[PDB]
């Protein structure tokens, strides 16, 4: 713990599909949540997971 | 219209079946925002009131 911020421990809020037991998985795709597809960094519905 | 804070609508919602997908995935919007329960799953999910 540090007052300035030790931000660097990052985790995933969400994914498309469950993993399986001791998948890891480290890919940052932008995962898109809504029927536009996902253009961009950034979009509605489009979130850094 | 829409009245604002000073008394604010109570609307009362009961005996239907409710597609929340159009106003889930409608571009008329500014800012949707909930983490009780994830958006995606409402419709399958019932309530009562």
């Amino acid at each position: 713990s540090k007052v300035g911020g030790n931000y660097n421990y990052r985790y995933r809020l969400f994914r498309k599909s469950n993993l399986k037991p001791f998948e890891r998985d480290i890919s940052t795709e932008i995962y898109q949540a809504g029927s536009k597809p996902c253009n961009g960094v950034e979009g509605f519905n489009c979130y850094f997971p | 219209r829409f009245a604002s804070v000073y008394a604010w609508n109570r609307k009362r919602i009961s005996n239907c079946v409710a597609d929340y997908s159009v106003l889930y995935n409608s571009a008329s919007f500014s800012t949707f925002k909930c983490y009780g329960v994830s958006p995606t799953k409402l419709n399958d999910l019932c309530f009562t009131n």
